[PDB]
C-alpha cells in the first residue's frame, strides 16, 4: 500500500528539505508568538528570553557531523522537540480563555500548524533516509523563562540546520 | 406459521443464479398430512411449473431462477392440501440487484492555509450505496480517512493540516457489499496543487509629470514568502469591452507594483489581476475587483477652421463682416478649448487682437484689404493659425471650379469637381434648405484643397432641396461661387398641379399649369402628364416635358363634356391633383 | 518617715518604708501593727510581710534597734492607701504559623492566688521591625474563678513572616469590686519573640495564591543583593526599605486576573525574581436548574453558572451533585463542554422511586453555592423521537401506519397526532391514544379518507401528562388505491352528415366524481331485443362511432375502472322531426347567456343544449348540457365564449325517447349600441332630390342585431324618418327646393342602444 520513499527525485527532494527549513526557521512565527502569548510582552523580560548553553547541538557539531549521523540526530532532535512541544501544549490555556482576557488565538494556531511542520520534516527525513540507501517542582514563572530559552535555543538549532541544508548543494 | 422461505431477504444481482428453499415444520406436516411433495411455487406473474424446482427430501423443496429481470419479484410457496385447497406459508423479495465499478479521475486542490480536498466521478450507475472511501498516507504515516457523504459522493476535506514539501501518495477505493477495489496510486507535492488567494485591495495612480503612466498598486496574498509568483495584468478602456492584456514577462517575478504605458489622451481605465505559481503548475486566482483610474492629460494642437461672411447691408464708409469659426473635435482639441483670439491686420498698418469665447465674431470693417487669423488657446499654449485673406470691395471673384456634380452615395451626398488650374489653398461648402417660407440656415465646413470630393459633415433632412454652393480659396481672396441643387431621398411629390383653360375652341383647348413649390416637390420633376378623359369615352394620356408650362389638345369633339387631371411624377413615383372640367363650345 | 505597702494577692500585704537618716548597715527592726491582738516580729530589713486586715485605720509603729539609741515612729494605714500591684505574667508557649502567617499566644493566669472572683483586662502588644514599632494592640478580658486556667490568643498577620522579626508583650490588669484602694497595672511580660531561619530558598511571597478581586494583599523579597524596582505587568509600585536589603509593596483593589494570571516581578542588576498571584470571584449560584429524562432511565439535568470565576486550569470550579433520600453523590470530570452546554450531568434513576429532591452544590478555593430543587420525574419525561414510520396498505378507504418507540412506557399511555396532508388542499390532523408498551411497535389505520390521491404522512406523539412535544418524524409520501366509481359521465349523441352513421360524445369524469384514473369507456347502442355493437375505447379518446340501421337502439356509456365499472348513462338515439322551427336571437347579460323557454309536459328525461361555433367552417366543438324538466330557465357557463362571436343554440326535448328539436337560438356574449355611425357618402343631387348611400356596417362592431337606420335633415325644422329595411342602402328625399344648406345626419340604432352619428354639410344644385 505504502511506498517506501515517499519521493524517488534527489533533487526535489533536497528542494523540499531546503524549503521546509527555510520556512520553520521563522522567530517572528515561532517564538514571538509564545512571548506575546505568555504576557512576557516587555522589553527587559524579552532582554532575558536567549539560549542556555548545552541545551542544542552547536554549527562546529553540525558541521563536522557526516550524513547518516547528521539524520540520526536531527531525527532525535525533533523527537525531543515534540514531546517538549506536547508539554507546552499541555501547559497553555484554551482559546476561550485567551480571548476573554484579550488575548489572539494567532499564536495556538502558530503552534498548531509548526507541529506538524514538525512531523512532516521528519517523515521528509525518512525518506532520505532511505532514498540515499548507503527538577521536583519549578515554578511557574520559571517555566514561562524555561520556555524561552527552549524556544531560543531550536532557533538556533533551525537556523545552524538550515546553514547545513544551503551549504552542500548537489550530491550523487 | 409453519414454514419459512431461506433466505429471507435476499438481494441478487440482475441476470444472475438464485436459489429459493421453503422449508416446512412437522406440525402442519402431521396436521395436514402433507410433505414436501406438495410445495408448488406461484409468482406474483405466474405459477411456477414441476419441472423448475427441485425436492430435497421429505420437508424441503428448492426452486432455481435463471434469469431475475424484474425489479420485485414476489415468491410464496404453498401447499396442496385435501380437496384441491391452497393455503399461503411465506413470502420473500428481491429488490435492486447489481454491483458498482471502480472510479477514475482523480484530482486534488489544495486552498491557502486549509485543507486539501480531492475529487473523481461516480461512474456508470449501479441502482444501489456505493461507500467511497480514500486512503492518504505518507512513506512512514498513516492518516484519517474521509466518507463518501449521501449529498455528494465525489468530495472529501481532510482533518489534518496540509504539510507542503512532503510527497504524499492518495488513492480512492470503491467498497460495496459485494466487493472491494482500489483506484491508480498517485504522488504529488501539495504545494504543486495550490490555489492562491486573488489580489486585493488594487489601487491606481496617475502621474503629474507624464500623461501615460499609471502606478498599479495592490496587496499580495501571504504566501509570497513561501513561493515565488507570475501576475496578469487585464487593462481596457472605458467605451471599449475588449480586454488587453500585459505581457506576462514583464510580471514574472513577485512584485506588487507596475507601469502601463502608451495611453496618452485623457482616458479612465479598468484593471484586474490574478496569481499562480511561478512554473505554471497549480491553478490561477480569481480575478481582482475593478478598480478605476484616470490618466493626466496631453495637451497638442490641431489646425482649426475659419470663414468669413459679408452683409449687403453696407454703411457708408465701413463694412459689417462677421467671423464664425467651429468648434475643435475632441479627438482634436485634446483638452478643455478655453477661448479663440483671433487677429485682424491690414496692409501694414494698425495691429488688432481679441479674445472671443463663442463661435461668432462681427466687426466693422474698411473697404480695404485685410488678412484674419484664427488661434484657439488650451492650456498648454495656441495651435497654428488659420491664415485666410480678406478681399478689397472692388476685388472682382475669378477662377471658379469645374464640373459641378453632386449625388448621393451610402445615403450621403457627395459633391466633386474638378479643381481650377491655380494653387487653391482651401475649399468652402455653403448650403441651406430652398422654401418659399424659410430663409437659408447657412451651415458651412471647410476642407483641404488636396481632396475635390468630399461629403456634408451635417444631419441632413430627407425630401429636401439642399443648394450646395462651393467657393475656392486662393492666396489672394476666394473664387466665384457655383451653385448646384440635389435631394437627399427624393418622394413623390404631396399635391399635384392645378391646371386652368387659357382658351377653349371648337376642336382645340389651351391649359396652363404653374410649377410646384419647392416644399412640395419632394425630388427633381424630370416631366409631366395630363390625363383627360369623358364621361362616356376612354381614358388617355400624354407626355409632356417639365420646360413648358402649357399644352394644346388636338381632335377634340364639339358639344362634350371633358374632365381634365395632371400629375407630377418623380424617380419615385408621382401623385395626382385636383380634377378638372370644362365644356367644350359648338 | 515614707510607708508604701503594696499587695499582690489580697491576702498579704508587703509594706515597705524607708530607713531613718543615720542609721547604717545591719539595723534591727521591730514593727508591728496595733490590732486587738498585740504581736510583734523582729526583721533585718525595711521591707514586711503582714496579712490583709480589716477594713480600718490602723497604727503601726517603727522601732529601730541601735546601740546608741531608739526610735519611734507611728503611721496610719487603711485600705484605701494599700496600692494593687499584680505579679507580672510569664509567656509559657509561643508558635506561629507557617503557612498562612498566623501567630499563637498561651499564657497562665495563676487563678489559685486569688480567691475571690475578679475581672483580668489583659493587654496584647504586637511588635516587629527590630529596630522600632508597634503594630497591634488588642484588650482581653478574662474570669477568675480561684484556678489557674490556660487561655489562648490568636492573630493573622498582613506581611509575610519571612521578611521581618517580631516581638510579643503583654501585661495583665485585675479588677475587684471589693478592694478599695488603689489598683494599679502589672509590668510587661519578658520580650518573647519568634525568629525564622532565612533558608532562602525562594525570593518573592507568597506563591500562587488565590485572593478575591478588590481586596488588599502585601508582597515581600528577600535578597542578599540590590534591587532596582518592583512591577506589576506593566505599572510600577513604590518600593519600602525593610530591614536589610528587603523590600515590600502594597496593592489596594488589585484588577482581574489574566489567564497566566498578574505576575509582579522584582528586577534586579541581572536576574529577576517573580511570582503569580491569581485573582478570582466567589462562585456563583447555579442558574436555570431544570432535570428532566428522555427514556425513565437517566437524569440529565443542565444549568446555567452565570458569571465567570475567572479561574482554570487546576483550580476551575467543580460541581457535585447529591441526592437526598439515597444520599448518592456524583462528580463531574476535569473535561467540560463547550458554551452552547456549558454544564450537563447524568443521573442513574432508582427502582420504584419517583420523587426526586436534588442539591448542586460548587466549590472553588474560594468559596462554594448550592442549589435545591424538587422534580417529580414522572412529569418532565422528554418524547423520544419516533423512528421506523412506515405506511401500509389495508383496503380501498383506508390505510395503516406505524411507528418504534424506545423506552418502558407500559404504565403510561400515549397520544400522538397524524398529519393528513393532502396535495392542493388544507392540512389535516387527527388525533389517537394508545397504550404505551416496553420497546414495541405500535400500529394505528385510519379510514374515511378519498381514494386516489397521494398524501404525505408524518406524526408527532406527546405523554398524557403533556409536558413537551417530541420532534417531528421524517415524512413518507404514499399513494393510494387505484379508483373508486360513483357516477357516470355526461354523454350526448349525433347524427353525421350521411344519415347512416352516429357519432357519440361524452366529458371525462372529474375526479371528485370518478375518484380515480379511467382506464376505458364501455359503448354499447342497443335495442330492447338483442345487445349490439360492445365496444371498449380508452382515453383520451371521448368520441367513438357505431353503426346503427334503426334508430330504437339505446346508447349506455360506461367507464371502466380498475375495480369496477361507472354507472350506466342512458341516453336515446332516435331524433323526432320538427317542421316548426323558428330562429330566435338572445342576448348574454356578462358573461352567460341566458336561455328562455316554456315549459312542456310531454317531456320524459331531461333537456339538453347544444352549442358551437358558428363562424368558422372547420367542425364545431360542440359542448352540452342536460337540465332536468323541473327546470325552464338556465345559463350556459363556458370560457370559449368570446365578444364578437356568434353561437348557435339548440334545445332538444325529450320525448318518448326521442330527442325532438325545440328552438334554435343564435347571439352573442354581448350586445350593446353600435361603436360608429355608418360611413354615408352623396352620389348625386338635383335642384329638387338628393341620393345618399351609406355602407353596411360588420358585425365586430356592430355589437348586436341592427334593427335600422335614423336619417335626419334639416335646415342649416329638422325631419325624422326611420328606415327599418336592413337591406335598403338606398336613400332618396322629395319636395326639395334650391340652393339651401341642408344638415343631413344618420345614426344607427340597436336593441341595446343607439350609436354615434355622423353628419356632412353640402348644398343642393340649381
Ligand atoms: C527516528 O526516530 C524514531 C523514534 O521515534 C525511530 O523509531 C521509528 O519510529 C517510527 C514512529 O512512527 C516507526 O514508524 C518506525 O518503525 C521506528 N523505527 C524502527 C527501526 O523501529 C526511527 O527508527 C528513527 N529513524 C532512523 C532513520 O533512525
Ligand atoms: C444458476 O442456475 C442457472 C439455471 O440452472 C444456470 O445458469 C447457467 O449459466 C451458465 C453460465 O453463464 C450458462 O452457460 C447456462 O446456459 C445457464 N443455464 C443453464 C440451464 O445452465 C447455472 O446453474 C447458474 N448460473 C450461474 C451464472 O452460476
Ligand atoms: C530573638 O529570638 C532568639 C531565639 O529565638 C534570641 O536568641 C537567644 O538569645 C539569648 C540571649 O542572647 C540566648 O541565651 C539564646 O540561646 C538565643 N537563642 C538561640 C540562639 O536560639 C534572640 O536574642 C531574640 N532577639 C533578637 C533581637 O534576635
Ligand atoms: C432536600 O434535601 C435536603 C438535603 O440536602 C434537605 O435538607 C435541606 O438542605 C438545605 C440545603 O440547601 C437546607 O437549606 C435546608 O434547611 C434543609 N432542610 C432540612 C429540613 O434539613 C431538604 O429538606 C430536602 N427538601 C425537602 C423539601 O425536604
Ligand atoms: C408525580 O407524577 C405522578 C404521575 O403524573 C403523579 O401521580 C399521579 O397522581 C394523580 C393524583 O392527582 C393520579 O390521578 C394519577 O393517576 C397519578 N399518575 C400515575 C399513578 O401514573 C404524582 O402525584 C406526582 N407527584 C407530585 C408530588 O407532583
Ligand atoms: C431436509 O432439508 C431441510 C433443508 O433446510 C432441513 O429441514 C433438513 O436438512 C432436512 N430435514 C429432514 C427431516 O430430512
Ligand atoms: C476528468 O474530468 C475533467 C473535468 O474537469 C475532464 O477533463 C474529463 O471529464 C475527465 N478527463 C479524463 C481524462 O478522464
Ligand atoms: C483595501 O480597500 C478595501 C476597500 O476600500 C478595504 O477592505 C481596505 O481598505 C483594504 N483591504 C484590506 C484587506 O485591508
Ligand atoms: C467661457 O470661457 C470659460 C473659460 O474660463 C469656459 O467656461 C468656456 O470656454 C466659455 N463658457 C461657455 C459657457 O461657453
Ligand atoms: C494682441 O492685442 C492685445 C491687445 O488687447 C495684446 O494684449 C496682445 O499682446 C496682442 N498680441 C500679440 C501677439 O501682439
Ligand atoms: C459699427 O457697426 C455698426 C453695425 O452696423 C454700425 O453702428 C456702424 O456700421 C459702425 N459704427 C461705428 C461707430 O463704427
Ligand atoms: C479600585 O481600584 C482602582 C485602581 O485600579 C482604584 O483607583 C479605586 O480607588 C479602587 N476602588 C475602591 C473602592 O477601592
Ligand atoms: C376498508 O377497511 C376499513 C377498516 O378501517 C373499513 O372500515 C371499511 O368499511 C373498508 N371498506 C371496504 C369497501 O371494504
Ligand atoms: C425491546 O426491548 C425488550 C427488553 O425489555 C426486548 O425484550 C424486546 O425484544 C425488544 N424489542 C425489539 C423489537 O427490539
Amino acid at each position: 500500500a505504502a511506498i517506501g520513499s515517499c519521493s524517488k527525485e534527489y533533487r526535489v527532494l533536497l528542494g523540499q528539505l531546503q524549503k521546509q527549513t527555510d520556512l520553520m526557521q521563522d522567530t517572528s512565527r515561532l517564538l514571538d508568538p509564545y512571548i506575546r502569548i505568555q504576557g512576557l510582552d516587555v522589553p527587559k523580560l524579552r532582554e532575558h528570553c536567549r539560549e542556555r548553553p548545552g541545551a542544542f547541538p552547536s554549527e562546529e557539531t553540525l558541521r563536522g557531523l557526516g550524513r547518516r549521523g547528521f539524520l540520526q540526530t536531527l531525527n532525535a532532535t525533533l523527537g525531543c522537540v515534540l514531546h517538549r512541544l506536547a508539554d507546552l501544549e499541555q501547559r497553555l490555556p484554551k482559546a476561550q480563555d485567551l480571548e476573554r482576557s484579550g488575548l489572539n488565538i494567532e499564536d495556538l494556531e502558530k503552534l498548531q500548524m509548526a507541529r506538524p511542520n514538525i512531523l512532516g520534516l521528519r517523515n521528509n527525513i525518512y525518506c532520505m533516509a532511505q532514498l540515499l540507501d548507503n527538577t521536583p517542582a519549578s515554578d511557574a514563572f520559571q517555566r514561562k523563562l524555561e520556555g524561552c530559552r527552549f524556544l531560543h535555543g531550536y532557533h538556533r538549532f533551525m537556523h545552524s540546520v538550515g546553514r547545513v541544508f544551503s551549504k552542500w548543494g548537489e550530491s550523487p | 406459521p409453519c414454514g419459512y422461505i431461506s433466505p429471507e431477504s435476499p438481494v441478487v444481482q440482475l441476470h444472475s443464479n438464485f436459489t429459493a428453499v421453503c422449508v416446512l415444520k412437522e406440525k402442519c406436516m402431521d396436521y395436514f398430512h402433507v410433505n414436501a411433495n406438495y410445495i408448488v411455487w406461484k409468482t406474483n406473474h405466474f405459477t411456477i411449473p414441476k419441472e423448475q424446482y427441485t425436492i430435497i427430501n421429505r420437508t424441503a423443496s428448492s426452486v432455481t431462477f435463471t434469469d431475475i429481470a424484474s425489479l420485485n419479484i414476489q415468491l410464496t410457496c404453498n401447499i396442496l392440501t385435501f380437496g384441491q385447497l391452497e393455503q399461503n406459508v411465506y413470502g420473500i423479495t428481491i429488490i435492486s440487484g447489481l454491483p458498482p465499478e471502480k472510479p477514475k479521475n482523480l484530482s486534488c486542490i489544495v486552498n491557502e492555509g486549509k485543507k486539501m480536498r480531492c475529487e473523481w466521478d461516480g461512474g456508470r450507475e449501479t441502482h444501489l450505496e456505493t461507500n467511497f472511501t480514500l486512503k492518504s498516507e505518507w512513506a512512514t504515516h498513516k492518516f484519517a480517512d474521509c466518507k463518501a457523504k449521501r449529498d455528494t459522493p465525489t468530495s472529501c476535506t481532510v482533518d489534518y493540516s496540509t504539510v507542503y514539501f512532503v510527497n504524499i501518495e492518495v488513492w480512492v477505493e470503491a467498497e460495496n457489499a459485494l466487493g472491494k477495489v482500489t483506484s491508480d496510486h498517485i504522488n504529488f507535492d501539495p504545494v504543486y496543487k495550490v490555489k492562491p488567494n486573488p489580489p486585493h485591495n488594487l489601487s491606481v495612480i496617475n502621474s503629474e509629470e507624464l500623461s501615460s503612466i499609471l502606478k498599479l498598486t495592490w496587496t499580495n496574498p501571504s504566501i509570497k514568502s513561501v513561493i515565488i509568483l507570475k501576475y496578469n495584468i487585464q487593462y481596457r478602456t472605458k467605451d471599449a469591452s475588449t480586454w488587453s492584456q500585459i505581457p506576462p514577462e514583464d510580471t514574472a517575478s513577485t512584485r506588487s507594483s507596475f507601469t502601463v504605458q502608451d495611453l496618452k489622451p485623457f482616458t479612465e481605465y479598468v484593471f484586474r489581476i490574478r496569481c499562480m505559481k511561478e512554473d505554471g503548475k497549480g491553478y490561477w486566482s480569481d480575478w481582482s475587483e475593478e478598480a478605476s483610474g484616470i490618466t493626466y492629460e496631453d495637451r497638442p494642437s490641431k489646425a482649426p477652421s475659419f470663414w468669413y461672411k459679408i452683409d449687403p447691408s453696407h454703411t457708408q464708409g465701413y463694412r459689417t463682416v462677421q467671423l464664425v469659426w467651429k468648434t475643435l473635435p475632441p479627438f482634436e482639441a485634446n483638452g478643455k478649448i478655453l477661448d479663440y483670439e483671433v487677429t485682424l491686420t491690414r496692409w501694414k498698418s494698425h495691429l488688432q487682437n481679441y479674445t472671443v469665447n463663442a463661435t461668432k465674431l462681427t466687426v466693422n470693417l474698411t473697404n480695404d484689404r485685410y488678412l484674419a487669423t484664427l488661434t484657439v488657446r488650451n492650456l498648454v499654449g495656441k495651435s497654428d493659425a488659420a491664415v485666410l485673406t480678406i478681399p478689397a470691395c472692388d476685388f472682382q471673384a475669378t477662377h471658379p471650379v469645374m464640373d459641378l456634380k453632386a449625388f448621393p452615395k451610402d445615403n450621403m451626398l457627395w459633391v466633386e469637381w474638378t479643381t481650377p488650374r491655380e494653387s487653391v489653398k482651401k475649399y468652402i461648402l455653403e448650403w441651406c434648405v430652398l422654401s418659399d417660407k424659410a430663409p437659408c440656415i447657412t451651415d458651412w465646413q471647410q476642407e483641404d484643397g488636396t481632396v475635390h470630393r468630399t461629403y456634408l459633415r451635417g444631419n441632413l433632412a430627407e425630401s429636401k432641396c439642399y443648394l450646395i454652393t462651393v467657393t475656392p480659396v486662393y492666396a489672394d481672396g476666394p473664387g466665384s461661387p457655383e451653385s448646384i441643387k440635389a435631394y437627399l431621398k427624393q418622394a413623390p411629390p404631396s399635391k399635384g398641379p392645378t391646371v386652368r383653360t387659357k382658351k377653349v375652341g371648337k376642336n382645340e383647348a389651351v391649359l396652363e399649369w404653374d410649377q410646384l413649390p419647392v416644399d412640395v416637390q419632394n425630388g427633381f420633376i424630370r416631366n409631366y402628364t395630363i390625363f383627360y378623359r369623358t364621361i362616356i369615352g376612354n381614358e388617355t394620356a400624354v407626355n409632356v416635358d417639365s420646360s413648358h408650362t402649357e399644352y394644346t389638345l388636338s381632335s377634340l369633339t364639339s358639344d362634350t363634356l371633358y374632365m381634365v387631371r395632371m400629375a407630377a411624377y418623380t424617380d419615385e413615383g408621382g401623385k395626382d391633383g385636383p380634377e378638372f372640367t370644362f365644356t367644350t363650345p359648338k | 518617715h515614707d510607708l508604701k505597702c503594696v499587695t499582690n494577692n489580697l491576702q498579704v500585704w508587703n509594706c515597705s518604708w524607708k530607713a531613718p537618716s543615720g542609721t547604717g548597715r545591719g539595723t534591727d527592726y521591730e514593727v508591728c501593727i496595733e490590732n486587738r491582738s498585740r504581736s510583734c516580729y523582729q526583721l533585718e530589713k525595711t521591707s514586711i510581710k503582714i496579712p490583709a486586715l480589716s477594713h480600718g485605720d490602723y497604727e503601726i509603729t517603727i522601732n529601730s534597734l541601735h546601740d546608741f539609741g531608739s526610735s519611734t515612729s507611728k503611721f496610719t494605714l487603711n485600705e484605701q492607701n494599700v496600692s494593687l500591684i499584680p505579679d507580672t505574667p510569664e509567656i509559657l508557649n509561643l508558635s506561629a504559623d507557617f503557612s498562612t502567617s498566623t501567630l499563637y499566644l498561651k499564657w497562665n493566669d495563676r487563678g489559685s492566688v486569688f480567691p475571690h472572683r475578679s475581672n483580668v483586662i489583659w493587654e496584647i502588644k504586637v511588635l516587629r521591625k527590630e529596630s522600632m514599632e508597634l503594630v497591634k494592640l488588642v484588650t482581653h478580658n478574662t474570669t477568675l474563678n480561684g484556678k489557674d486556667t490556660l487561655h489562648h490568643w490568636s492573630w493573622a498577620s498582613d506581611m509575610p513572616l519571612e521578611c521581618a522579626i517580631h516581638f510579643v508583650e503583654i501585661r495583665c490588669y485585675i479588677d475587684n469590686l471589693h478592694f478599695s484602694g488603689l489598683e494599679e497595672w502589672s509590668d510587661w511580660s519578658p520580650v518573647k519573640n519568634i525568629s525564622w531561619i532565612p533558608d532562602s530558598q525562594t525570593k518573592v511571597f507568597p506563591q500562587d495564591k488565590v485572593i478575591l478581586v478588590g481586596s488588599d494583599i502585601t508582597f515581600c523579597c528577600v535578597s542578599q543583593e540590590k534591587v532596582l524596582s518592583a512591577l506589576i505587568g506593566h505599572t510600577n509600585c513604590p518600593l519600602i526599605h525593610l530591614d536589610g536589603e528587603n523590600v515590600a509593596i502594597k496593592i489596594r483593589n488589585i484588577s482581574v486576573s489574566a489567564s497566566s494570571g498578574t505576575n509582579v516581578v522584582f528586577t534586579t542588576e541581572d536576574n529577576i525574581f517573580g511570582t503569580v498571584i491569581f485573582a478570582g470571584y466567589p462562585p456563583d449560584t447555579p442558574q436555570q436548574l431544570n432535570c428532566e429524562t428522555h427514556d425513565l432511565k437517566e437524569i440529565i439535568c443542565s444549568w446555567n453558572p452565570g458569571r465567570v470565576t475567572a479561574l482554570v486550569g487546576p483550580r476551575a470550579t467543580s460541581y457535585t451533585l447529591v441526592e437526598s433520600f439515597s444520599g448518592k453523590y456524583v462528580r463531574l470530570k476535569r473535561a467540560e463542554a463547550p458554551t452552547n452546554e456549558s454544564y450537563q450531568l447524568l443521573f442513574q434513576m432508582l427502582p420504584n422511586q419517583e420523587i426526586y429532591n436534588f442539591t448542586l452544590n460548587a466549590h472553588n478555593p474560594l468559596g462554594r453555592s448550592q442549589s435545591t430543587i424538587l422534580v417529580n420525574i414522572t412529569e418532565k419525561v422528554y418524547p423520544h423521537t419516533p423512528t421506523s414510520f412506515k405506511v401500509k396498505d389495508i383496503n380501498s378507504t383506508a390505510v395503516k401506519l406505524s411507528w418504534h418507540l424506545p423506552g418502558n412506557f407500559a404504565k403510561i399511555n400515549f397520544l400522538c397526532e397524524i398529519e393528513i396532508k393532502k396535495s392542493n388542499s388544507v392540512q389535516e390532523q387527527r388525533n389517537v391514544t394508545i397504550k404505551g408498551v416496553e420497546n414495541s411497535s405500535y400500529l394505528v389505520a385510519l379510514d374515511k379518507l378519498n381514494p386516489y390521491t397521494l398524501y404525505t404522512f408524518r406524526i408527532r406523539c406527546s405523554t398524557e401528562t403533556f409536558w413537551k412535544w417530541s420532534k417531528w418524524s421524517n415524512k413518507k409520501q404514499h399513494l393510494t388505491t387505484e379508483a373508486s366509481p360513483s357516477k357516470g359521465p355526461d354523454t350526448w349523441r349525433e347524427w353525421s352528415s350521411d344519415g347512416k352513421n352516429l357519432i357519440i360524445y361524452w366529458k371525462p369524469l372529474p375526479i371528485n366524481e370518478a375518484n380515480g384514473k379511467i382506464l376505458s369507456y364501455n359503448v354499447s347502442c342497443s335495442s330492447d331485443e338483442e345487445t349490439q355493437s360492445l365496444s371498449e375505447i380508452p382515453d383520451p379518446q371521448h368520441k367513438a362511432e357505431i353503426r346503427l340501421d334503426k334508430n330504437d337502439y339505446i346508447i349506455s356509456v360506461v367507464a371502466k375502472n380498475s375495480v369496477g365499472s361507472s354507472p350506466p348513462s342512458k341516453i336515446a338515439s332516435m331524433e323526432i322531426p320538427n317542421d316548426d322551427l323558428k330562429i330566435e336571437q338572445v342576448v348574454g347579460m356578462g358573461k352567460g347567456i341566458l336561455l328562455t323557454w316554456h315549459y312542456d309536459p310531454n317531456m320524459t328525461c331531461d333537456y339538453v343544449i347544444k352549442w358551437c361555433n358558428s363562424s368558422r367552417s372547420e367542425p364545431c366543438l360542440m359542448d352540452w348540457r342536460k337540465v332536468p324538466s323541473n327546470s325552464t330557465e338556465t345559463v350556459i357557463e363556458s370560457d370559449e365564449f368570446r365578444p364578437g362571436i356568434r353561437y348557435n343554440f339548440f334545445l332538444y326535448g325529450c320525448r318518448n325517447q326521442g330527442y325532438q328539436l325545440l328552438r334554435s337560438m343564435i347571439g352573442y356574449i354581448e350586445e350593446l349600441a353600435p361603436i360608429v355611425a355608418p360611413n354615408f357618402t352623396v352620389e348625386d343631387t338635383s335642384a329638387d332630390s338628393i341620393l345618399v348611400k351609406w355602407e353596411d356596417i360588420p358585425v365586430e362592431e356592430l355589437r348586436g342585431f341592427l334593427r335600422g337606420y335614423l336619417f335626419y335633415f334639416g335646415k342649416g325644422d329638422i325631419k325624422v324618418k326611420n328606415i327599418t329595411d336592413i337591406s335598403q342602402k338606398t336613400l332618396r328625399i322629395a319636395d326639395l327646393q334650391g340652393k339651401t344648406s341642408y344638415h343631413l345626419v344618420l345614426r344607427a340604432y340597436t336593441d341595446g342602444g343607439v350609436g354615434p352619428e355622423k353628419s356632412m354639410y353640402v348644398v343642393t344644385k340649381e
